[PDB]
C-alpha cells in the first residue's frame, strides 16, 4: 500500500534480447541501456532530457488515484446495499 | 395478609425447553405490524 515510490518521474529504454550463456546459464545481454533508469522531478525535466540527447520518447501522463467517498457509517444501512454482512 | 417470609417465584420450577419461544409465539398477536426497509434483504 505504500505509494513513496510512485512520486518521481522515470525513463527507461525499451527491453532487447537476453539469452541464455552456454557455460553456466546465466542471462547475457548486448545491450548496454539495459540498466540505465533515470529520475527527474517533472515530466517536463524528462523530455528536456531526452530531446538534447536525441532519442525518440513516449510520455504516459501520471495516474494519480481518484478521491474516494469513505464512510464507516454506510456499512450498518438500514435500506442500502452497502450494509456489511459480516465485520 | 402480609406474609414476607416465603419466596414466591416457584413458577419457573415448572419451565421447560420450549417456555421462552411459546410465549413468544403467544405473544405475536399483540405486536405492532413491522417497518420495512423496502426491500427483501440488503443483498436485493
Amino acid at each position: 500500500s505504500g505509494v513513496n515510490n510512485t512520486k518521481k518521474w522515470k525513463m527507461e529504454f525499451d527491453t532487447r534480447e537476453r539469452w541464455e550463456n552456454p557455460l553456466m546459464g546465466w542471462a547475457s545481454t548486448a545491450d548496454p541501456l539495459s540498466n540505465l533508469v533515470l529520475t527527474f522531478s517533472t515530466k517536463e525535466d524528462a523530455v528536456a532530457f531526452a530531446e538534447k540527447n536525441g532519442w525518440s520518447y513516449d510520455v504516459e501522463e501520471r495516474k494519480v488515484p481518484k478521491p474516494k467517498s469513505k464512510s464507516y457509517g454506510a456499512n450498518f444501512s438500514w435500506n442500502k446495499r452497502t450494509r456489511v454482512s459480516t465485520k | 395478609p402480609f406474609d414476607n417470609t416465603t419466596y414466591k417465584n416457584l413458577q419457573h420450577h415448572d419451565y421447560s425447553t420450549y417456555t421462552f419461544l411459546d410465549l413468544n409465539l403467544d405473544l405475536s398477536k399483540f405486536r405492532m405490524p413491522q417497518p420495512s426497509s423496502g426491500r427483501e434483504s440488503p443483498r436485493h
